[PDB]
């Protein structure tokens, strides 16, 4: 008797793992050699952000298990190799 | 059964100036950022006042031990945060409600640094932890700071960066006294043959600039870690592990995806 | 159980084991649960035990998993059990000397 | 993503109200939520071309939708019936206890079990119709 | 869904409505960097007269007429609306002129018109 | 964007024509990069483009959103009458193209007029 | 008789937005015009386009 609507633009969400981006403020010109590297890896800023607040929602946080901190660490390394370049490193290889 | 060789890679080194910025994290479209803005969040748990944004506020990428430099400041109160407390192995993040401003400059040995902080400001900002700690504690223990215990010269130091030149601040003059129920000088020592924070492995560097070196920065943070013995708490500090520095400032934010396709049943037809 | 016996002032390898050999944070504790050792990032950090300079790890092996740590001079009061921390694995091992 | 990136956003809007309120306003809000030197323009260009590979990829997201809708039968109905029967079996739940005293995340934690089934009766249910 | 798409404005709006539906050195070692740079934005035109498409197909939906050209409702005209006589609106008139005309009520139209698909809703 | 699978086989293309879409640090050339980023995504609007314009076509033949519509326009013999059986056994669906040449352009202009007799039929009842 | 409605209507009204200037300019010359056509112009309309209405 009851029957299977569908509908388009229900508040739904889940718990992904993408791949986001940085998309910082830098300038373009400058030698700050963060500014060198903020300018190929990183998007400019969005001057009108969009911000919207919820309902009676209570989501259940996670501090220590969070997937954004080793995608900030990988843009980080990928940072200081490309910005404070060294005059002799020692990596140790150890093939087994 | 096995034994390691240990390369030499040699670039071309000159003086680059380094200073962090702002640097957000945005996402593509289909997916969310959720954000908590409750001001007394544990950092797990049910957060009740979720709001939705794309990225985060100019996070600074600034790489430090001992010491949160430059980064942002608690709402209301100092908010202490770890994965499991009386877990000994755990490393208790503490934020800071205040700044607390350090000048550490090179004047014009070469590499010599003091570093100016103020006792009237400290003294304050590290009595709050303390409210903040016994109230995980038992409001009835004595806390006790001591300075660090063995290591690397990284962690066992303030080690952070200032204009491509690496400091290396000793703080045993600041987490020193052992609390019951007019400015610090640090000295610090540039050094050139320093480990690396990214991978395992040595990294020698140019010797520093001609010139007066200054950084005026914001102590907004601290990596203290607990020594669980058999009674009084021992509360020495550390670091390192570079990831908990930008885990301070990525703790209110879960990256969500949209899936807006409903089916709801309902007494419709055709 | 394993166990190690040493009979002074040499130096041991207890070592604990990962199982992809990506530099997991791991530690080392007594039975007292005082630190011993212990990866933090890619440095190194001990604790404030009585085998606070007494103590190391082969910074080159924590890239191929295994976690050791080597007690030079080893004196008579050090013979106890010590206790991993990789991910959850408390792999025991004890000393007598 | 300007163009079609602050829709999904939008989507969001109504979250934690109850399911009788979130899907009557799904018509209202989806009208209103689709309202140079040298060195500097060989990067200025690149800054321009990675503002469009997200902006073009909140349009192939969104087509992507309609693509799927358009299977099952109603392409751009937001509010749309269908003709197949709702087994009780996904959930033994009466109307009366479903469009006043839930809200839409719990649905994801209810019929997720299910809801690749239903994907697969939506799309015969218009495919030999 | 172009933007010089329809630059065929021409005079009679039944032949309007009937092609409604039928729709070498200058480089100085930059000329890699004109076409490079005025290459985004023939891409930045583009893309934004795909969501004007998007923007208007989610406006014929309410009206449930999407994803087609002439759309036919179920609501009579009204005698403020420039109550003519179907022939001076229709052979003989440029559409500019006729926008030009209903501009005061292209916003009060719209209001009824989405309430005549909410009234094809009640009966579902 | 909407492309094909391999072909190679008319009866099991129609099976899996559903599944296309019913589930799913250089810093040194600048310029080998932001060409050949462009070229790639005009690549990327055409094929946005192209699917709107498609759907636009079957919007007139009273098909737009469904992938495999059916129409009530009826086969002429004039067009290339074929066995029906071994169409879907053993054939590709390029092979197919090539047993219509120039009856394509009059396919569409039935199911044009079709849909415009269907419209001067359902608003004469 | 009655409201029906058609999409690709050609039909334009006005509009207020802000025009960016291109100004072809030389970038090396120290003229104060070719320092401020790089700062705030970009390169002139390779094959530019106009039709006859
Ligand atoms: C926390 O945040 C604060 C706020 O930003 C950070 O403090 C900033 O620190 C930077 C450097 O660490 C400092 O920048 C200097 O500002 C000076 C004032 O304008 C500049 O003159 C100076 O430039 C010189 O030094 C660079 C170092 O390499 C050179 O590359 C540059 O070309 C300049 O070099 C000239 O002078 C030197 C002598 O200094 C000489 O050797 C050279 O030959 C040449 O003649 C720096 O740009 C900011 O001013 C500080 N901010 C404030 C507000 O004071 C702090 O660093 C952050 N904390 C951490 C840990 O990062
Ligand atoms: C936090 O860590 C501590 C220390 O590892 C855990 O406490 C001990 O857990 C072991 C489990 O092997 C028990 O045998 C001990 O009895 C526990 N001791 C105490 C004093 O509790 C504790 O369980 C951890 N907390 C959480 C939530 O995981
Ligand atoms: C860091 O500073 C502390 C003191 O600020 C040094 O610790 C000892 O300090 C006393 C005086 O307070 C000296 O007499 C000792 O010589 C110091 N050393 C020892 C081993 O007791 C500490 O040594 C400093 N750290 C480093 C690496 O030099
Ligand atoms: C939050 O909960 C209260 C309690 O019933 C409810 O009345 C209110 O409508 C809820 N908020 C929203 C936005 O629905
Ligand atoms: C943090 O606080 C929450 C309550 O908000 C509690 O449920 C959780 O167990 C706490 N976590 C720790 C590690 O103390
Ligand atoms: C720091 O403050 C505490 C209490 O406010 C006080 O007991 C102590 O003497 C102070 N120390 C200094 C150096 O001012
Ligand atoms: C510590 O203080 C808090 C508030 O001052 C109090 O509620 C708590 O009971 C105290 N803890 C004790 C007495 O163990
Ligand atoms: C800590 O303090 C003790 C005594 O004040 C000193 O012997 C030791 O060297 C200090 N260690 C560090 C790392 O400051
Ligand atoms: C320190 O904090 C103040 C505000 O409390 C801020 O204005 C200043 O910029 C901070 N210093 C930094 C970020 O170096
Ligand atoms: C332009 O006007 C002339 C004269 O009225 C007419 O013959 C011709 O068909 C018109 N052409 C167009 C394209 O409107």
């Amino acid at each position: 008797n009851l029957w299977v609507t569908v509908y388009y633009g229900v508040p739904v969400w889940k718990d992904a793992e993408t791949t986001l981006f940085c998309a910082s403020d830098a300038k373009a010109y400058e030698t700050e050699k963060h500014n060198v590297w903020a300018t190929h890896a990183c998007v400019p800023t969005d001057p009108n952000p969009q911000e919207i607040h919820l309902e009676n929602v209570t989501e259940e946080f996670n501090m220590w298990k969070n997937n954004m901190v080793e995608q900030m660490h990988t843009d980080i390394i990928s940072l200081w190799d490309q910005s404070l370049k060294p005059c002799v490193k020692l990596t140790p290889l150890c093939v087994t | 059964l096995i034994n390691c060789n240990t390369s030499a890679i040699t670039q071309a080194c000159p003086k680059v100036s380094f200073e962090p910025i702002p640097i957000h994290y945005c996402a593509p479209a289909g997916f969310a950022i959720l954000k908590c803005k409750d001001k007394k969040f544990n950092g797990t748990g049910p957060c009740p006042s979720v709001s939705t944004v794309q990225c985060t506020h100019g996070i600074k990428p600034v790489v430090s031990t001992q010491l949160l430099l430059n980064g942002s400041l608690a709402e209301e109160e100092v908010m202490i945060r770890s994965e499991n407390i009386t877990n000994n192995a755990k490393n208790i993040l503490v934020q800071f409600n205040t700044p607390v401003q350090i000048n550490c400059t090179r004047p014009n040995d070469i590499r010599q640094a003091h570093c100016n902080v103020s006792k009237a400001t400290w003294n304050e900002t590290l009595g709050k932890v303390v409210k903040q700690l016994r109230k995980h504690f038992g409001n009835n223990t004595i806390i006790r700071f001591a300075n660090s215990s063995g290591g690397d010269l990284e962690v066992t130091t303030h080690s952070f960066n200032c204009g491509g030149e690496f400091f290396y601040c000793n703080t045993s003059g600041l987490f020193n006294s052992t609390w019951i129920s007019d400015s610090i000088t640090l000295p610090c020592r540039i050094k050139q043959i320093i480990n690396m924070w990214q991978r395992i492995g040595q990294a020698m560097y140019a010797p520093p600039i001609q010139g007066v070196i200054r950084c005026v920065s914001n102590i907004t943070g601290l990596i203290l870690t607990r020594d669980g013995g058999s009674t009084t708490e021992t509360f020495r500090p550390g670091g390192g592990d570079m990831r908990d520095n930008w885990r301070s400032e990525l703790y209110k934010y879960k990256v969500v995806k949209i899936e807006p396709l409903g089916v709801a049943p309902t007494r419709c037809k055709r | 159980k394993k166990v190690v016996l040493g009979k002074k002032g040499d130096t041991v390898e207890l070592t604990c084991t990962a199982s992809q050999k990506k530099s997991i944070q791991f530690h080392w504790k007594n039975s007292n649960q005082i630190k011993i050792l212990g990866n933090q990032g890619s440095f190194l950090t001990k604790g404030p035990s009585k085998l606070n300079d007494r103590a190391d790890s082969r910074r080159s092996l924590w890239d191929q998993g295994n976690f050791p740590l080597i007690i030079k001079n080893l004196k008579i009061e050090d013979s106890d059990t010590y206790i991993c921390e990789v991910e959850d694995q408390k792999e025991e091992v004890q000393l007598l000397v | 993503a300007v163009g079609i990136g602050a829709v999904f956003l939008g989507f969001l809007g109504a979250a934690g109200s109850t399911m009788g309120a979130a899907s009557m306003t799904l018509t209202v809000q989806a009208r209103n939520l689709l309202s140079e030197a040298q060195q500097h323009l060989l990067k200025l260009t690149v800054w321009g071309i990675k503002q469009l590979q997200a902006r073009v990829l909140a349009v192939e997201r969104y087509l992507r939708d309609q693509q799927l809708l358009g299977i099952w039968g109603c392409s751009g109905k937001l509010i749309c019936c269908t003709n197949v029967p709702w087994n009780s079996s996904w959930s033994n739940r009466n109307l009366s206890e479903i469009w006043d005293n839930m809200t839409w995340l719990q649905w994801d934690k209810e019929i997720s079990n299910y809801t690749q089934i239903i994907y697969g009766l939506l799309e015969e249910s218009q495919n030999q119709q």
